[PDB]
DNA sequence: ATCAATATCCACCTGCAGATTCTACCAAAAGTGTATTTGGAAACTGCTCCATCAAAAGGCATGTTCAGCGGAATTCCGCTGAACATGCCTTTTGATGGAGCAGTTTCCAAATACACTTTTGGTAGAATCTGCAGGTGGATATTGAT
DNA sequence: ATCAATATCCACCTGCAGATTCTACCAAAAGTGTATTTGGAAACTGCTCCATCAAAAGGCATGTTCAGCGGAATTCCGCTGAACATGCCTTTTGATGGAGCAGTTTCCAAATACACTTTTGGTAGAATCTGCAGGTGGATATTGAT
């Protein structure tokens, strides 16, 4: 008795998702495709952000990913940045960015 | 004779400093009070999970930091470097908070 | 009795915020203007947060209350239960 | 209280086998999944209504993913989901 | 279906000698449907937060308090609470 | 007799109720919710038409057209806040010129 | 076609917006914006069209897209 | 005879004129074309209800008229009276439409 | 201050486009009635975590002094918008085949609903494990006075 | 440019809180397998309303000229930012009584699920009605030239 997750070639919980879809009351019924498809999308996305975060950790010479890393990853990618243009990642801080005209000297 | 940094040399160091960290920049206790004052003058006898007071602080500084960036730009737009109330006001107007 | 707590947001504090915001030079009037802006923000969120609390017939404002009220106002916070 | 944690941790290990994640960050991650989850199911939900359809299928899910996500992300998202659906279908 | 007729009725109690253009009625219809969706949605969410299966006037009220500006809200609450009362007191 | 009347309302309590469940908002829908909500739709409606009818009059007009609705809305602090992200086709804008732009009297 | 949106027309909009004096370089800056707006909105409307298996973008298709854009429009459903 | 109107007398007049009317200010045929052209890049051989184009325009002009409102404000903040691109640029940025 | 040229109103007028009154048809509603089920309030209560008093230590807020520099006020001048009359090329209007958008029917792939059985992912709690925070020193800039 | 004062960099260092790691109970999930229901794709179609088009409509492109706007340049000035002394209020670490969130059983008021029945709101095709948009005119306020 395999799981639908495995049957779909997935890491995320297909059953759980198909379950929440029901309890979230988004429609009278939910076809077996939706949950499979939605767990996939969910999984794909977490991977993309973890890839990017993981690098930031590496860049800052750390092993454990922390909120800042998540933040640096999101604000540095055009897309994850748009996908989350109104999300506030707690303890993430902002990206280092000083306006030119605020720097000294001349050249 | 004694060493003295010019104005804005320290500011840049602070921008670089603070822009590099993520710790909350407001005294935690004073903030809890303000939260409790406001909450209370809306409904008496209320309690707070510590996490709730923290979520508010996180939200609030995140908001102010972002608002200061907009302000900074608005000032710069006016060919200045010293932000002023009018800058904050222009930003909030375009943002749709007091249009 | 709680009063004038808004003055609990010190000049030092507001300055550090503007620094993270990348602000170099600050007008002396910015501090009070800011306190005002903060107050309206906190007012708006707490209200909704507390509206959620009473509805649940609770006496304790929970972190979810605050997270729900924030999403209501389009200022979604990741990290406290959503 | 369920959470997408163990699954995040699994996906984490695949991409960066030797990297860890703090709890605060895993929370931010659990918040991220649920956020996007509701968002998609939402667009899916209405889309169905707009068409007088009572079932949400992989086809609504997909349209939502297109309405919701930006260029490159959406493109790739569709694939993964189609992929999964196809593999889930062709397996029984 | 469309709220038009009910709109027109409500209009007459207010301004009995005032008429409305189609394009305006259409806008009024869009208005009703909008608010309906917004109030309903909030209520829906509310229930879910409290792990409840039913949307009662309890929800509709809170929803309203969250959706309308203070004064507007106040009245809206009144009007609403009045109806339920009237309704409950009848066969 | 209809629920609308039992609730003393001009709006369709029966319809609202229908729309609530068919709208997938909850598993169930109490009996008063649609009454309450209908009651609330009616009042907001009356509110706009009221201010809208006034605009008509203030224009020597007796039939309410889009403009009259737009004027009535952006002139009321509250309604304006509520429709703060709504466009009323054929509404136009409120007459307003920045002070600094008026001729140097 | 983009230049089909003329100076006079753009000038008119700006006046409805209370603009008193208009820079020359604004007309092209304007068009670009209008372009990104339509692109962002039509893209979403057309998606509604296709999800519905149709060949005609309907007024409701645009209404629905605008709402998602946060540009709710009353008068064509609403 | 030599008769002329001073710069702005005509403007303010035009401002008052249009702020009163509600007609669309862009010519429909050119608009509809641009609309279809843009569309064609997302899906070929499409059709538009007379009404879909009307909504799109009604929405378009509306968006602009309002963006010119914020721009004039940005122009004014910089103590000017001539709206420039950087003014549109600044408004769209604080609006979250840019960065 | 004085014309002269326009722009702007106000009052009245009327044709017609779009609002309105009249009617029969009626399928989807909405209401009434009966039987069955259940969400969630009520009540007893375990147990989490909130408010709180205690206190010490120092990280920081407060307040002062002083000069350096940024903003506002002003004059100057080159440059570009804008007003304007000129002259047709593109938009608008009302008329017409036909392409799809909807209405109707058919009927099957697929989604409930329900009974059992099996796999597991939250978890109370143990104990062991480990990245990095926070401390230290010294090599490497970055500043600013000269 | 030379040098003195300071801050930033950074690799090494290791106590230690927060993270990885079990042993296991397991109520709830998730999965397996009929039985029953049906939502909506698919094929066929009538009929809107949309893409197309020629004709009468009417706004835009265009070159001149100059008013005036915006920025470069030069100031006094005042207010902001370092630097510094002083010492308070926050942060840190616990212990603690108990408020009140939260789990479990109890159970009826209320919501669900057809069934039968009466009304009503949308659609349609005709006819009749009417608010007001443009058009005229003549008065007057506005603006610009002197």
């Amino acid at each position: 008795a395999k799981t639908r997750s495995s049957r779909a070639g997935l890491q995320f919980p297909v059953g759980r998702v198909h379950r929440l879809l029901r309890k979230g009351n988004y429609a009278e019924r939910v076809g077996a495709g939706a949950p499979v498809y939605l767990a996939a999308v969910l999984e794909y996305l977490t991977a993309e952000i973890l890839e990017l975060a993981g690098n930031a950790a590496r860049d800052n010479k750390k092993t454990r990913i922390i909120p800042r890393h998540l933040q640096l990853a999101v604000r540095n990618d055009e897309e994850l940045n748009k996908l989350l243009g109104r999300v506030t990642i707690a303890q993430g801080g902002v990206l280092p960015n000083i306006q030119s005209v605020l720097l000294p000297k001349k050249t | 004779k004694p060493h003295r940094y010019r104005p804005g040399t320290v500011a840049l160091r602070e921008i670089r400093r603070y822009q590099k960290s993520t710790e909350l920049l407001i005294r935690k206790l004073p903030f809890q009070r303000l939260v409790r004052e406001i909450a209370q003058d809306f409904k008496t006898d209320l309690r707070f999970q510590s996490s709730a007071v923290m979520a508010l602080q996180e939200a609030s500084e995140a908001y102010l930091v972002a608002l200061f960036e907009d302000t900074n730009l608005c000032a710069i737009h006016a060919k200045r470097v010293i932000i002023m109330p009018k800058d904050i006001q222009l930003a909030r107007r375009i943002r749709g908070e007091r249009a | 009795v709680l009063r004038d707590n808004i003055q609990g947001i010190t000049k030092p504090a507001i300055r550090r915020l503007a620094r993270r915001g990348g602000v170099k030079r600050i007008s002396g009037l910015i501090y009070e203007e800011t306190r005002g802006v903060l107050k309206v923000f906190l007012e708006n969120v707490i209200r909704d947060a507390v509206t959620y609390t009473e509805h649940a017939k609770r006496k304790t404002v929970t972190a979810m209350d605050v997270v729900y009220a924030l999403k209501r106002q389009g200022r979604t916070l990741y990290g406290f239960g959503g | 209280k369920e959470s997408y944690a163990i699954y995040v941790y699994k996906v984490l290990k695949q991409v960066h086998p030797d990297t860890g994640i703090s709890s605060k960050a895993m929370s931010i991650m659990n918040s991220f999944v649920n956020d996007v989850f509701e968002r998609i199911a939402g667009e899916a939900s209405r889309l169905a209504h707009y068409n007088k359809r009572s079932t949400i299928t992989s086809r609504e899910i997909q349209t939502a993913v297109r309405l919701l996500l930006p260029g490159e992300l959406a493109k790739h998202a569709v694939s993964e989901g189609t992929k999964a659906v196809t593999k889930y279908t062709s397996a029984k």
